[PDB]
């Protein structure tokens, strides 16, 4: 147990779940959860209304102080009716902290922009709009940043394939470069790789 | 006294003890809206009231500063203005209410 | 622990203040600068008389493949498809079949060479040490498709190049 | 390096340093290009005896995440997230460049 | 305030896919079976959704397997059959389900194997 | 009710009003996007390729899949008039390079398997 | 006629001389350009098509012009002056003798004046473009492709429906 | 355009010199690599992190390796925690090499590149002796490193170290006070100490403007507590302090090295699992265990507990992390790459007010852009 | 081979003038040496 596995810090998860309980006690109308993973990560689930107030909370209390927004991304889950899941990471160098907040989405409900809580955020929702086609609400500039010009599709969702359906080539009739339909040399191939028995009965879920 | 509190940005303040003072009771008059029972507004009350009694305590603004725990007193005056901003959006917000809309059966699942 | 690299104050007497005049008027940091300039002039040059010299290298540099042999001349590959499942650009094509003897031997590998990475991960994987980088790195092509190489190819690159790979095998694997 | 005395005088009074202590070309201090073979030491579970592997087992000693407050289910002193960061001390080696 | 739409969900138009890979498409709901080769029935537990097979060629140079449909290696994963077919029909696409199969439970007996009058006595061991 | 939320439009009324907005928008733009990019093909084939595009889902029903459609269309817009676009951008609208695929029984047997 | 063609090409060449020389002033000859992407689909049609065994083809463009009016379209969509005066046929001769002496290639030759001034035949005996399912593209379409290479920068930008087709002898 | 640092379509609005506006294009060199990790298994997605940054290659296996390692509860062994270290601050000192002289480069001062990059080279020869690859070595792997190091490579890192400072000595006696530097560098491209934590700057970005920030002090990760070096911190916020810090963290990342070299411990490379880490070849071709764990690590690679992790490290360019998502297979259902360039381009158009086009030029320069991990 | 050159310059190799079939008086490439020459002209042995 001790040369292989990685160490458990008690005292660090002791704080984070006491200041999960105390923002989760300060916002009741929008946190609908809130967990401390057993490597010390706190995560807070809201509702989709709170994303404003939330973070804004987070940003200007005294006692919170997540001044810097580090990463905002999306998830899709597919089997989810709300398909989309946003994640926002936090860092505050007041007190050498980091925390996560979670909210959902599917492809007809915008989400707010959160711009005007942080400056740092105008890209981020850029590409999830880009890879995701989520709309945020009263974004100042919002449009494709990754994707080429005209490109159809969002290509981070789990339906659209790996390869897209178009591709591209020089052709010297029309003398420019045009766009076809995708064909493959070799065709990609697939892999099953899941093993039938079980790796972890601690993640066992009830048989239904 | 102090020159270039070492931030870009951020100007020195003289007389900070009257623009702490003057904070914080502006805090206080605001968080004095919102309902008793709301969790902000006691622990806002608690934290900014014991802000209040060590600067009330304290003239050396050295001391002060290893006192509060914040960091160089001009972002203390700072951090007072964004808490008295946050205080009049929540005022605003009323997040004390009950949750709205419960998530769905198996939103948070995971895995899948 | 934290150090400040531009907070500090320069000197205010006459000698300093004469100093620094005479430094705006007569360049005396572009002189400083001009000298660093002239002592490089005189240094030896650290350019190699390419390709009569040649930069140095390592036994554990990766090449390009090759297929390798027991000393009897058998082939080593067994047609596992471990560097077939493992490599992370699909770079690797393999079909096998009984042979005429009965062994376990491969009609098909192929390694598409512009979707390699060179990474290699199939001379890990590999359970026999039959697929390998060599140390050759000079076999650019005029045409792309010279560098779609098939078994026959890498079986022609073992042969040629076997004297040098074992010895870099002999001299790393203790570290593997 | 080859170079004749006056040209060493040369370039140490424009650089303004001594340039013959430190070449950049590597001229014969490196290792050898052939080395002895190496040992290496073979590790902690290595024993033979008293090894059982669930003993040693980082992977099966993940759980799911605790969940504190869920929504679904005085004193009351104010909290951070973690203690105050502290504020960093200034160089004892060179605190101004 | 909200709008109280009262269509059917319909994403098709936002999705970007062609026409072509919409309307000729045919996606098999199913729970895998299970690999015959192995007892595990770890991989039994979820739905699946999958593409209709479509052509595949060798190719003139090096006889590798040429694809001219990109939906080919598109595999979904959902909790329940349900959610698979929501999900396929917000998408637009025609769908075949089929209902999951389970081993049904059987009576084990160790002390059948040496029967004093049954056919079940066994031989050997 | 089925308690959904807008992203502009609450009826279908309004977001047939943005629709014509940007229609119009784009009638105005095309003779503009023959001149600077130099297109070979006439203003009329431009702004029938324009009420091509519009029609492709002229069967929307849905009062946020047409927002969304209609913020997509300005998009495409303006990445159109700030020249962000290139000429080959413009030009795979109308698929110069693609043969004909023909769409009765007949053909699609004799071609292949496909369906 | 196309974009590397032969044909547009060498009628925009002579406007650095000054004036355009045409044998007749260009009032007796009538001609029948093809496209060339047309060409190249007719050639890989009859490839595809079991009953062009043995067949022969005559591959024309939609339109019959007199070379006047074709000349001067041309000289239009490039929007350059138009300066046509008649030469003599022996005179056009001589001049291109003296171009064929180039080593390299000739600006025009004997054979290219006779091959210019000379009317398309017309051999409606013949299968042509429409049996092998190509619709053949008029010039008028086609004509800006070859000749805004031809233009100054004042006119580069001007659109294809600006210059106000040619008069077609037909039928 | 060769002070484009690769492929960035600027689009500038200009009066006369003056900008306007900047208006960034990206994905000029967007591969769509987190949807290509979705299709691997965990070892196979290792050598993108290579490819992502490509001035810091081992800083990114680092980082990748850290949250995968986190997700699995395992931890290295000391060795490679130390090897880990040395090699991340030797690639420290090959992307600050590379960040000043290209900035010098792109202002006008062309002698330092040459200069610098034949240390560069060196330091490329220590990399493929260490890995067989002078850039993309993917050495740094989940479970520790792939090999140990040969016989006598801490001798030649020692040689190359004992004689690094007079060459960056020779780069600061070139730039540090010449005048026409100081008038290209010094007010140019201010930023406030509270602008740039909201527009999520990190690193010399925020070090620049004042604030003591450095996750290798503040949130260490491998050995980094056991071992000791300052961090520069700027007082104006422009081009020249950040340039200033910049050289101060190559004499810092020299000061770590040198305790690295004298405090390497023995013992094994990688975590002693074999359902983590794949055995040595002479156990894999001896024993039944270890050809079987060989076997299912090359062909299905290690499972991974469901769960969710953000890991940061204090990567040359910034703070580089990993949202790494795992639904308990052997491959990751999700990898969120964050790189501190996307913010710091976000934040040029703020940067760049007031200024010209050289002034611009120099801006860029400033940001130690790679447009690999900004595009991904 | 010259030890008092530099590391990179200590080793070398005149090429032939004549290799399989072609004249290599002027055109010579790094891919005209034999692979144990290669192994010790590339340093990765200190053997010749
Ligand atoms: C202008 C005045 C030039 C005076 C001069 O050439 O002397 C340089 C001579 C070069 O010494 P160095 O390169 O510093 O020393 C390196 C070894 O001697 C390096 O010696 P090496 O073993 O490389 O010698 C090879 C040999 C053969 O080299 C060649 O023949 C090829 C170069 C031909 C160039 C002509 O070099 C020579 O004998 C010719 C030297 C230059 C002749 C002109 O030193 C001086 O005389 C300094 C003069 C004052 C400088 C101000
Ligand atoms: C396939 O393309 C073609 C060309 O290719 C570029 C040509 O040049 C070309 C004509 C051949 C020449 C090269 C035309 C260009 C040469 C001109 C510039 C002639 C200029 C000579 C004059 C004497 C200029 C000075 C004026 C005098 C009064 C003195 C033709 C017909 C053509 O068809
Ligand atoms: C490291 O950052 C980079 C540059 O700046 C130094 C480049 O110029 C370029 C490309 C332009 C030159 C010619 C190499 C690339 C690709 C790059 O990554
Ligand atoms: S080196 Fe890596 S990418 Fe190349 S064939 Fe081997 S496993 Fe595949
Ligand atoms: S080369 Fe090695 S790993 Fe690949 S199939 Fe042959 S024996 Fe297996």
């Amino acid at each position: 147990t001790r040369p292989t596995i990685r160490p458990r810090n008690d005292v660090v998860h002791k704080q984070l779940s006491a200041f999960g309980q105390y923002v989760a006690e300060i916002l009741p109308k929008y946190v609908q959860q809130v967990q401390v993973s057993c490597f010390n990560e706190l995560e807070i689930f809201i509702h989709p209304d709170g994303v404003i107030p939330v973070l804004t909370f987070l940003r200007d209390h005294t006692n919170a102080q997540f001044k810097s927004l580090a990463d905002l991304t999306a998830v899709d889950v597919p089997t989810r009716q709300n398909r989309f899941e946003i994640v926002y990471n936090l860092l505050s160098l007041r007190f050498n902290s980091r925390i996560r907040v979670k909210t959902y989405t599917d492809e007809l409900t915008p989400i707010e922009s959160s711009v005007t809580v942080y400056k740092a955020a105008n890209w981020y929702e850029r590409e999830i709009w880009d890879m995701f086609g989520v709309f945020f609400a009263n974004h100042p500039d919002l449009r494709r940043i990754l994707t080429d010009y005209g490109f159809e599709g969002h290509p981070f969702r789990k339906d659209f394939p790996l390869s897209g359906y178009v591709e591209l080539r020089y052709d010297d009739e029309v003398k420019r470069v045009v766009a076809e339909p995708v064909e493959l040399a070799q065709e990609f191939r697939k892999f099953d790789l899941n093993s039938p028995w079980e790796a972890f009965p601690a993640y066992r879920q009830p048989p239904e | 006294l102090k020159k270039t509190t070492g931030l870009v940005g951020l100007a020195v303040c003289e007389t900070p003890h009257e623009r702490l003072k003057i904070l914080y009771t502006k805090i206080l008059d605001v968080l004095g809206q919102i309902p008793k029972n709301a969790a902000y507004r006691k622990y806002t009350e608690q934290i900014t009231n014991e802000k209040l009694g060590m600067v009330k305590a304290e003239p050396d603004v050295k001391k002060l500063e290893e006192q509060l725990q914040g960091g160089q007193i001009e972002e203390v005056i700072l951090q007072a203005e964004n808490e008295l901003s946050l205080a009049r959006k929540m005022l605003r917000w009323k997040p004390w209410e009950p949750l709205v809309e419960e998530p769905p059966a198996n939103q948070w699942k995971w895995p899948i | 622990t934290y150090k400040f690299v531009n907070m500090r104050e320069p000197s205010m007497d006459m000698k300093s203040v004469t100093d620094r005049a005479a430094q705006t008027l007569l360049w005396t940091e572009l002189v400083r600068g001009l000298g660093m300039t002239l002592s490089y002039l005189f240094r030896e040059p650290a350019t190699i008389n390419y390709p009569f010299e040649k930069g140095p290298l390592s036994p554990r540099f990766r090449g390009e493949h090759a297929l390798r042999r027991y000393p009897s001349g058998e082939e080593r590959c067994i047609a596992c498809k471990l560097c077939e499942a493992v490599c992370p650009a699909q770079a690797i094509t393999i079909e096998a079949e009984p042979r005429a003897d009965g062994s376990r031997r491969t009609t098909r590998y192929d390694i598409d060479m512009t979707k390699c990475i060179y990474c290699g991960f199939c001379q890990e994987a590999c359970p026999v040490d039959a697929i390998v980088e060599g140390p050759n790195f000079e076999f650019s092509t005029e045409t792309h498709e010279e560098l779609l190489y098939n078994k026959e190819k890498l079986l022609n690159n073992g042969d040629k190049w076997e004297a040098e790979i074992a010895a870099n095998i002999q001299a790393d694997y203790l570290y593997r | 390096a080859s170079a004749t005395r006056v040209i060493q005088l040369l370039r140490n009074w424009a650089s303004g340093r001594d340039l013959q202590a430190k070449l950049q070309l590597r001229y014969q201090e490196i290792s050898k290009r052939t080395q002895p073979p190496p040992k290496l030491p073979v590790g902690p579970s290595h024993k033979l005896s008293n090894n059982y592997y669930c003993t040693r087992d980082g992977r099966r000693e993940a759980m799911p995440p605790s969940i504190v407050m869920s929504s679904q289910k005085t004193e009351k002193k104010a909290v951070t997230p973690a203690p105050p960061i502290k504020r960093w001390e200034l160089s004892k080696d060179q605190p101004y460049l | 305030q909200l709008i109280a739409v009262d269509e059917k969900l319909d994403i098709t138009t936002l999705t970007g896919v062609p026409e072509e890979h919409i309307k000729t498409r045919k996606v098999r709901i199913f729970v895998p079976a299970r690999n015959n080769m192995q007892s595990g029935v770890n991989n039994t537990k979820k739905w699946k959704m999958e593409f209709d097979t479509r052509e595949r060629w060798e190719n003139p140079l090096m006889g590798w397997s040429s694809t001219a449909d990109p939906l080919s290696n598109l595999v979904l994963t959902f909790s329940t059959k349900e959610d698979a077919v929501a999900f396929a029909e917000k998408n637009g696409w025609s769908f075949d389900v089929e209902e999951r199969k389970v081993p049904k439970p059987k009576s084990k007996s160790y002390g059948a194997n040496f029967s004093w009058n049954k056919r079940t006595r066994v031989s050997t061991k | 009710g089925t308690s959904v939320k807008p992203i502009f439009s609450r009826d279908m009324n309004e977001a047939k009003r943005r629709v014509r907005e940007l229609y119009r928008a784009w009638y105005r733009e095309v003779p503009n996007t023959v001149h600077l990019f130099q297109l070979d093909i006439s203003v009329k084939q431009g702004r029938d390729k324009v009420r091509e595009m519009f029609m492709k889902n002229a069967h929307v029903t849905d009062p946020r899949v047409v927002d969304l459609l209609v913020i997509k269309g300005k998009m495409e817009l303006e990445e159109t008039i700030n020249v962000w676009k290139q000429r080959t951008h413009i030009m795979r609208f109308f698929h110069e390079t693609e043969a004909p695929r023909p769409t009765d029984f007949l053909s699609k047997f004799y071609v292949g398997h496909d369906p | 006629f196309g974009r590397e063609d032969r044909f547009l090409n060498y009628f925009a060449s002579m406007r650095w001389f000054g004036g355009v020389p045409l044998i007749s002033l260009g009032k007796e000859t009538v001609k029948q350009p093809v496209y060339i992407v047309d060409v190249s689909k007719g050639i890989i049609n009859a490839i595809k098509d079991p009953d062009a065994k043995g067949k022969t083809f005559a591959f024309v463009g939609p339109n019959r012009y007199l070379l006047f009016d074709l000349v001067q379209y041309i000289f239009a969509v490039a929007y350059r002056p138009f300066l046509p005066y008649p030469l003599p046929h022996f005179a056009y001769r001589w001049v291109g003798r003296l171009f064929e002496v180039s080593p390299f290639e000739p600006w025009t030759t004997r054979d290219k004046v006779e091959r210019v001034h000379m009317s398309d035949m017309t051999l409606p005996h013949l299968p042509g473009l429409e049996d092998l399912g190509i619709q053949a593209t008029p010039l008028e379409l086609k004509a800006i492709e070859v000749l805004r290479r031809h233009r100054t920068y004042r006119w580069l930008t001007s659109e294809m429906e600006d210059v106000k087709p040619a008069k077609t002898v037909n039928i | 355009h060769p002070a484009a640092h690769g492929v960035l379509r600027l689009v500038m609005e200009l009066s006369g010199e003056m900008v306007r506006k900047c208006d960034p294009h990206i994905g000029l060199l967007h591969r769509g690599t987190e949807k290509l990790i979705e299709y691997k298994t965990y070892l196979q997605a290792l050598p993108y992190f290579d490819r992502l940054d490509y001035v810091s290659m081992m800083c990114n296996e680092q980082a990748y390796s850290l949250a995968v390692e986190k997700l699995l509860n395992i931890q290295p062994p000391p060795r490679a925690q130390w090897i880990r270290v040395l090699f991340g601050e030797i690639t420290r000192l090959l992307n600050h090499i590379m960040a000043v002289t290209t900035h010098a480069l792109d202002i006008g001062a062309m002698t330092p590149f040459f200069w610098m990059f034949e240390e560069r080279e060196k330091m490329f020869e220590f990399y493929e002796r260490v890995s067989g690859a002078r850039m993309h070595a993917a050495y740094i792997r989940p479970g520790g490193v792939h090999q140990d190091l040969p016989l006598g490579l801490l001798d030649d890192i020692y040689e190359f170290s004992k004689n690094f400072s007079f060459r960056i000595d020779e780069l600061e006696e070139m730039l540090t006070n010449n005048r026409i530097w100081r008038n290209r560098t010094v007010d140019i491209g201010v930023v406030t100490a509270e602008d740039a934590l909201n527009y999520g700057f990190s690193g010399v970005m925020l070090r620049g403007s004042g604030i003591q920030w450095d996750l290798r002090k503040t949130q260490p990760y491998d050995v980094y507590d056991q071992v000791e070096f300052d961090v520069p911190i700027g007082s104006r916020g422009d081009c020249y302090d950040r340039y200033l810090c910049r050289v101060e963290e190559m004499r810092q990342s020299l000061r770590i090295i040198s305790q690295c070299l004298n405090k390497m411990p023995p013992g094994e490379i990688k975590v002693d699992d074999a359902k983590v880490s794949p055995p040595k070849r002479a156990e894999m071709k001896t024993s039944m265990e270890s050809l079987i764990h060989h076997f299912k690590l090359y062909t299905e690679g290690y499972q991974v507990p469901p769960g969710a992790t953000y890991t940061a490290i204090e990567a040359p360019k910034g703070e580089f992390g990993v949202y790494l998502v795992s639904d308990g297979s052997s491959r990751p259902y999700r990898c969120k790459i964050k790189a501190p360039g996307f913010a710091h381009l976000a934040g040029l158009d703020k940067m760049s007010k007031g200024h010209m086009l050289a002034d611009v030029v120099a801006i860029i320069g400033t940001q130690d852009i790679v447009f690999g991990e900004v595009d991904r | 081979e010259d030890n008092k050159q530099f590391f990179g310059r200590h080793r070398w190799v005149i090429y032939t003038t004549e290799m399989n079939g072609r004249d290599t008086f002027w055109d010579v490439d790094g891919s005209m040496v034999p692979p144990e020459w290669h192994r010790w002209l590339h340093c990765m042995t200190d053997d010749p």
